[PDB]
């Protein structure tokens, strides 16, 4: 099928540039537009500019001083360049989309896209503590137990349970940023209670920007 | 450029119910409209191109009308996979504009949450900080008030919530409160709560544990 | 005398006009003025720079003819709203429209929202990727156009491209040819 993966997330200071990639495969590069799109926290859409692989392009006037796009054939790769980075730039998800045939009017693909943090602070990895489940503070049949990730910067985190094998009853929050400027988040999941003592729990924690991928295992707290 | 104005920013609906999302432009785009699908933590997905034309594999109870200025999208049956935020796109001309987006939340009925807490852990605590926590799991609607009570005295100012969006499976919503404390405040003291009001609750719902044991 | 050709881009930054000259000749090793009627000047002095001759100033006469006299080497007495050229257009966009089988081509041009040259004709040129340096061109006034589908060839892809003129009081040169674009045909 067809895929467009992203580079990974990206940690810059005020002033500086960015430069990120889209990878296509699955289909012939060379004959679809690839666009760029913007999504800032308020959740509107924002396009960024156009690209024909087999020459070039580029859209949009409000990006022309910031957006530069520019493509490579032989890895069949858009890359996507950012200038003079601002705090507007920041709470962004960057997109990769894939033009229609006939035009590239509508977009028929889309990338994971890339989240982009622009701040004079520094990277910091995250302490992951368990949240144990109490045997006596167990709703019947179900145990509620968790991970904290505290003390990270920037976003995201990707957390998940037994390696992805565990995802009924998963709920991870959305980080909150503290005081400190560090976000901090939980991630819990219920189970049979009955199954505390046999089946073991653990929860993969990965911080890109500081390039920490911890794993936590969760245990009854004994007394 | 072309503004693309969605109404309505927030839109509730019963699962089989019908939905029909408006978009309006300031010029005349013709029928070159497009609407966006996009789930909790997941991208965009293209639903219906040209006003009332579906994409490949896109179910048939959605549909598009319109022309000119304005557009309509419409579920005819919704399910509850269909939460998301729908965005109307004119595909027309350059500089090519998106709408606001309208989210979907779902209706359902009562459901009171499960409350559970968490001390903190020894390793955070040698640390030097305490973080306790309470969820709240599986609950609707989404409005539910936490209050923290440490030895029956009530905090404030020193606690976090986070909500998770509606989860597509029984469109219920989880919220987690944290409690955040120095070792020394947490050792000061030995009776930690949370006390959950909600709409489905009768009374509240206390939660508590005792430093130790 | 040496020949020279120039040409007047108005109404660009604000209202300051900018006229730009060039050299006929091929080869003019030199180791360029122009007067005329002007408003709150008699005569300005060019910047140089290359082989090129522009300023820029709000300070501007659009009535009345005035003498370019090359320093005094040639002179010519031309009229400042006969050498326009307007600016290039932008945002060059095809569509395929499924149900009425069509194409809609649309373009902009800030020249719209301008005082005095407000009115323009375009000259929209679309060809084939085979056609060795074949265009087809059509002339026209809005900033819409519609190609029809059965009046193109199927499983093919077209480039096209814009241009502008002054076609009212206002007379000139054409503009720069917009950057291309580019669209697919069904396979019938
Ligand atoms: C054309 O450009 C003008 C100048 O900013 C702008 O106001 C207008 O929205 C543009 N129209 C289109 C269709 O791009």
């Amino acid at each position: 099928e067809v895929q467009l993966q992203q580079s990974g997330p990206e940690l810059v200071k005020p002033g500086a540039s960015v430069k990120m990639s889209c990878k296509a495969s699955g289909y012939t590069f060379s004959d679809y537009y690839m666009h760029w799109v913007k999504q800032s926290h308020g959740k509107s859409l924002e396009w960024i500019g156009y690209i024909y692989p087999d020459n070039g392009g580029n859209g949009y006037n409000q990006k022309f001083k910031g957006k530069a796009t520019l493509t490579v054939d032989k890895s069949s790769s858009t890359v996507y360049m950012e200038l003079r980075s601002l705090t507007s730039e920041d709470s962004a998800l960057y997109y990769c989309a894939r033009g229609t045939y006939y035009d590239g009017s509508y977009f028929d693909y889309w990338g994971q896209g890339t989240t982009l943090t622009v701040s004079s602070a520094s990277t910091k990895g995250p302490s992951v503590f368990p949240l144990a489940p109490s045997s006596k503070s167990t709703s019947g049949g179900t145990a509620a137990l968790g991970c904290l990730v505290k003390d990270y910067f920037p976003e995201p985190v990707t957390v998940s349970w037994n390696s992805g094998a565990l995802t009924s009853g998963v709920h991870t929050f959305p980080a909150v940023l503290q005081s400190s400027g560090l976000y901090s988040l939980s991630s819990v999941v219920t189970v049979p209670s009955s199954s505390l003592g046999t089946q073991t729990y653990i929860c993969n924690v990965n911080h890109k920007p500081s390039n920490t991928k911890v794993d936590k295992k969760v245990e009854p707290k004994s007394c | 450029d072309i503004v693309m104005t969605q109404s309505h920013k927030f839109m509730s609906t019963l699962v089989g119910d019908r939905v029909s999302i408006t978009c309006k432009a300031s010029q005349d785009v013709s029928t070159t409209v497009a609407w966006y699908q996009q789930k909790p933590g997941q991208s965009p997905k293209l639903l219906i191109y040209s006003a009332s034309y579906r994409y490949t594999g896109v179910p048939d109870r959605f549909t598009g009308s319109g022309s000119g200025t304005d557009f309509t999208f419409t579920i005819s049956s919704v399910q509850a996979e269909d939460l998301a935020v729908y965005y109307c796109q004119q595909h027309y001309s350059i500089p090519r504009t998106f709408g606001g987006g309208t989210k979907l939340e779902i209706k359902r009925t009562v459901a009171a949450p499960s409350v559970f807490i968490f001390p903190p852990s020894d390793e955070q605590l040698k640390s030097g900080t305490a973080s306790v926590v309470c969820l709240l799991n599986n609950f609707y609607p989404r409005e539910a008030k936490v209050q923290w009570k440490v030895d029956n005295a009530l905090q404030s100012g020193n606690s976090q919530e986070s909500v998770t969006e509606q989860d597509s499976k029984d469109s219920t919503y989880s919220l987690s409160s944290t409690l955040t404390l120095s070792k020394a405040d947490y050792e000061k003291h030995k009776v930690y709560a949370c006390e959950v009001t909600h709409q489905g609750l009768s009374s509240p719902v206390t939660k508590s544990f005792n430093r130790g044991e | 005398d040496y020949s020279f050709s120039c040409y007047s881009q108005l109404e660009v930054n604000g209202s300051q006009h900018s006229l730009t000259c060039a050299f006929e000749d091929p080869d003019v090793n030199t180791t360029f003025e122009i007067c005329g009627a002007l408003v709150e000047v008699k005569c300005l002095n060019f910047r140089k720079l290359q082989e090129i001759y522009f300023i820029e100033t709000k300070k501007f006469l659009l009535i009345g003819k005035s003498n370019i006299c090359v320093k005094s080497l040639t002179c010519k007495k031309i009229d400042l709203t006969t050498i326009v050229k307007p600016e290039a257009p932008f945002d060059l966009s095809v569509v395929y429209r499924e149900g009425a089988n069509d194409f809609v081509v649309t373009f902009n041009t800030s020249h719209l929202q301008k005082k005095y040259v407000k009115v323009l004709m375009h000259d929209v040129a679309y060809r084939q990727e085979k056609d060795e340096n074949k265009w087809t061109h059509v002339n026209l006034s809005s900033t819409k156009l519609t190609l029809l589908q059965r009046k193109l060839q199927p499983a093919a892809m077209y480039e096209i491209k814009v241009r502008s003129i002054p076609d009212h009081y206002f007379k000139g040169f054409w503009s720069e040819w917009s950057p291309s674009y580019y669209f697919r045909t069904p396979e019938i």
